[PDB]
RNA sequence: GGGAGCAAACCGGAUUAGAUACCCGGGUAGUCCACGCCCUAAACGAUGCGCGCUAGGUCUCUGGGUCUCCUGGGGGCCGAAGCU
RNA sequence: CAGCCGCGGUAAUACGGAGGGCGCGAGCGUUACCCGGAUUCACUGGGCGUAAAGGGCGUGUAGGCGGCCUGGGGCGUCCCAUGU
């Protein structure tokens, strides 16, 4: 079994750019969706699609990098520098309002869970309400 | 009390012009005219290279020795200054300047930082009309700081209020020199001052 | 300019001792070897060519590369049919890298050479004469296409990016760009400017690389005379 | 121009058939104060000639630091050996809040206010090469902007 | 119980300044078996179990298929990214 | 002498003195004690192949942890009002 999906594409999507694949399946939920949906509105990936892989529902997820590089190591530069999942099964985090951090003095994200649903930290923040952290990309 | 002893020998230690006795540590004299060189048996010999402590120690006690103050009273206006709103370095400064026995220094009434001093210590001055002989009397702006017209009449006075006539005054001060009045106008700004000293150095001392 | 359906020639080289990068420019294997998918080889050459062209006519400089005795005289060739160094022997401890001092031979390379001819040759001892005709023939050996070589080039053109990649591994720790006629064997990434396809065999070597020539020259300053080269390929067969 | 700083010297010590073979090492940074900022490590026989040949490698190595009114635009951390540095930004008034290493590579970067953590190896060597790779990879609003861009 | 060969202890023989040892000729417990105890270890990959991900090449064991290729399971070398 | 590192076997900037020098200043120094440095108990924030560190293995009880879609409830969690 898995043990944390959320984790687990989060990973499955910081192991995919860190060679710079083109796009990689994740294993679909509904939330495992609302997230992807996110990194999109912050351009942190270049979009996702909802396919059938082996006739079980999967979630491509076109990653996005830099330009080609100058010097020893043509390599990208990343856009998806950072991903860390935050909350954890068997270690929950809540943050109300004015406890959402604020993610590299500004540069990058929180991905909240909220009553009012998945949002960024300045999503949310704006919007007025807290709840679970999920993850934290820059 | 405060230091007592050898100045235009400080004027001496820094290695840089101090301005502490008047006419003299002013008047091919204070010896980074004649001497530059620091004192003691070790004077003209070449220094091995400042420790990165050093400097940022020797900067203070400049900035202290000039103000004729003891690091107890000197520290006590900086924890001020950090825990006080906006660019701490200035406050500081800004306080320091602040000080009654500079406020006359400054005000010309006597030649010298030490002058200002025991002229404050032994009455001569007023502010607003009550006196102070507090030296460490924290000068806001609306002060008038006045000589007594007790002293007033005074050879050390007239000769230093004569001198005065002519010379200009630190733009944040009205050296009025009819009822030899005096106001104190804002708080200098570092852009104001004269200083021999890296204030920012300053500071990186006490994060010590 | 620019040529079509070179099946007659290259199209693809190597077994199963790829690199999966490399992975994209093949199109299928056949009989375990690979075969390069030569179509997209042509997107690539433009890209390419009009990237000589226009250090061509900036008046620029190419060095070519190939140590390779695979094809170690095309090279020397077609690189003396552009007024452009090469580089033929074997590369050197950092010629561009170390070029300062790959250079101070270059220097008494010359100062031998014209140290002959006539004048005072024989105002010395001659244990000591063949001595020195020795040191000299040797400059000459590796120099010869170095010589002409005066800064640092403007470009770097290779035949096998993988067996020079001392070579490669080179220009980048400068700056200097890449042009490769790399095959599967080799690492696609490390190419600027890519032309996918046999890191051997002359039939190719040639009609690819000479044609890089046809286009050095082509503005700048001459016209389309077909080279001496396609006369070393009948030496194979 | 530049102004020359030198961190560390040092000594190290070869071993030979009839004894020691002594050599020097320096730790350089140069600066503009500016963002722009060198780190050379110079060996050789003289000291001297080591410090001057640190020098000519700093300049080699150049790291061009986004500024940004004193300071930086986002706390970094950075891990080179298992020296680890902290990198947080702060409002002027702040200072030079590091110690050895990481300051005279701020300070001479033209930095005047930001906060440092040392943490792991305290190894100058290090702790400066990272400093560095730290500051080599700070972005800004802008930059980032432009890699998600669409 | 069993006891062929081995072999702690132990008897002798060499050996060395000594030789309570390496060498030698013997030899009891043990080593074997039943049943009960002991629970130790360089009990070692000196690496806890599980699930997901992330280039390859090569050699090997055993399985399926449209069989000098493909696909599954195990042991082994090199090696991408990465770690240290 | 000495906090640590380590100083003295007739050139000791380290012992004792003197000159001078640095720091502070009606104080200054020692002791002891608490935080700190010390991410050296690591929640923020550490480790366990060779540095200290995987339990001899397994079974399995408490406990911790849980795949995909819908619906109800609102214990966790969140917001606002309010009292304290
Ligand atoms: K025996
Ligand atoms: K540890
Ligand atoms: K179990
Ligand atoms: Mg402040
Ligand atoms: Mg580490
Ligand atoms: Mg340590
Ligand atoms: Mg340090
Ligand atoms: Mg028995
Ligand atoms: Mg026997
Ligand atoms: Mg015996
Ligand atoms: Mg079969
Ligand atoms: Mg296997
Ligand atoms: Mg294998
Ligand atoms: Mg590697
Ligand atoms: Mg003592
Ligand atoms: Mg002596
Ligand atoms: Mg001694
Ligand atoms: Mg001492
Ligand atoms: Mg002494
Ligand atoms: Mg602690
Ligand atoms: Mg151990
Ligand atoms: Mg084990
Ligand atoms: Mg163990
Ligand atoms: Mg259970
Ligand atoms: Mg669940
Ligand atoms: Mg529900
Ligand atoms: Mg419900
Ligand atoms: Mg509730």
């Amino acid at each position: 079994m898995l043990t944390d999906p959320i984790a687990d594409m989060l990973t499955r999507i910081r192991n995919a750019t860190r060679v710079y694949k083109e796009s990689t399946d994740v294993p679909a939920s509904r939330f495992k969706e609302e997230i992807l949906r996110i990194l999109a509105r912050e351009g942190f990936i270049k979009g996702y699609e909802r396919v059938d892989v082996d006739g079980k529902p999967y979630l491509r997820v076109y990653l996005k990098y830099g330009p080609r590089r100058q010097g020893p190591d043509p390599r990208p530069e990343q856009v998806i520098h950072h991903i860390r999942r935050i909350s954890k099964p068997g270690r929950r985090v809540y943050v109300g309002v004015k406890e959402i951090p604020r993610v590299r003095r500004g540069l990058g994200i929180a991905i909240l869970s909220t009553s009012k649903g998945v949002l960024t930290d300045r999503e949310a923040r704006k919007l007025g309400v807290g709840g679970e952290l999920i993850c934290e990309v820059w | 009390g405060r230091y007592i002893g050898p100045v235009c020998r400080l004027c001496r230690r820094e290695g840089v012009k101090l301005y502490l006795k008047g006419e003299r540590c002013y008047s091919p004299k204070c010896a980074m005219e004649r001497r530059p060189y620091p004192p003691g048996q070790h004077g003209q010999k070449r220094a091995r290279r400042p420790s990165d402590y050093a400097v940022r120690l020797r900067e203070k006690q400049k900035l202290r020795r000039i103000y004729g103050i003891s690091e107890r009273q000197f520290r006590n206006l900086f924890e001020e200054a950090s825990k006080k709103k906006g660019v701490t370095g200035s406050v500081f400064l800004g306080l320091l300047e602040s000080r009654l026995d500079n406020v006359v220094y400054r005000l010309g009434f006597a030649v010298s930082r030490r002058q200002a001093r025991q002229l404050v210590r032994h009455g001569h001055i007023t502010v607003n009309g009550r006196r102070v002989d507090l030296p460490s009397y924290r000068v806001r702006p609306g002060d008038e700081i006045a000589v007594a017209e007790k002293s007033r009449n005074l050879e050390l006075i007239r000769q230093n209020l004569e001198a005065m006539k002519g010379r200009k005054v630190g733009p944040w001060l009205s050296l009025d020199v009819e009822g030899m009045k005096g106001k104190f106008l804002r708080l200098p700004d570092r852009e104001d001052l004269a200083l021999p000293v890296q204030e920012n150095l300053v500071i990186e001392f006490y994060s010590r | 300019v620019k040529e079509l359906l070179e099946a007659g020639v290259h199209f693809g080289h190597e077994r199963k001792r790829w690199n999966p990068k490399f992975a994209r420019y093949i199109y299928a294997e056949r009989n375990g070897i690979h075969i390069i998918d030569l179509q997209k080889t042509m997107e690539e050459l433009e890209r390419t060519f009009r990237f000589i062209e226009d250090l061509a006519m900036r008046g620029g400089t190419i060095l070519f590369v190939g140590t390779k005795k695979q094809a170690q005289d095309i090279v020397r060739m077609e690189a003396e049919r552009a007024g452009m160094p090469y580089v033929n022997q074997r590369w050197l401890g950092g010629m561009l890298t170390n070029f300062k001092t790959i250079s101070q031979r270059v220097h008494r390379l010359e100062e031998l050479e014209a140290l002959f001819a006539s004048p005072e040759i024989e105002e010395r001892p001659k244990k000591e004469q063949v001595r020195l005709k020795h040191e000299l023939e040797r400059l000459q050996k590796y120099l010869s296409g170095f010589r002409l070589l005066k800064r640092l080039p403007d470009a770097i053109f290779v035949v096998d990016p993988t067996k020079e990649a001392i070579a490669v591994r080179e220009a980048r720790k400068l700056f200097i760009p890449v042009i490769a006629l790399a095959d599967t064997d080799s690492d696609p990434d490390l190419v600027d400017y890519i032309i996918p396809g046999n890191d051997d065999a002359i039939r190719s070597i040639q009609l690819i690389l000479s044609r890089a020539v046809d286009l050095i020259i082509q503005a700048r300053g001459g016209v389309v005379e077909p080279s001496p080269s396609y006369a070393l390929v009948q030496e194979a067969e | 121009d530049f102004e020359e700083k030198m961190i560390l010297i040092r000594r190290t010590a070869r071993m030979q058939a009839g004894g020691r073979r002594f050599r020097f090492g320096a730790l350089v940074v140069v600066g503009d104060r500016q963002g722009r900022v060198g780190l050379g490590f110079g060996k050789a026989p003289e000291v001297p000639l080591a410090v001057q040949k640190a020098g000519y490698y700093a300049r080699r190595n150049m790291v061009e630091v986004p500024l940004q009114n004193g300071t930086i635009p986002h706390e970094i951390e950075v891990e080179f050996g298992a020296s680890k540095i902290v990198l947080k930004p702060a409002a002027p008034g702040t200072g030079v809040i590091a110690g050895a290493v990481p300051r005279a590579i701020l300070e001479l970067a033209g930095v005047t206010d930001i906060l440092t953590k040392e943490l792991g190896s305290r190894n100058p060597i290090n702790i400066a090469y990272a400093t560095m790779e730290a500051l080599r990879q700070l972005r800004t609003k802008a930059d980032v902007e432009r890699l998600r861009k669409g």
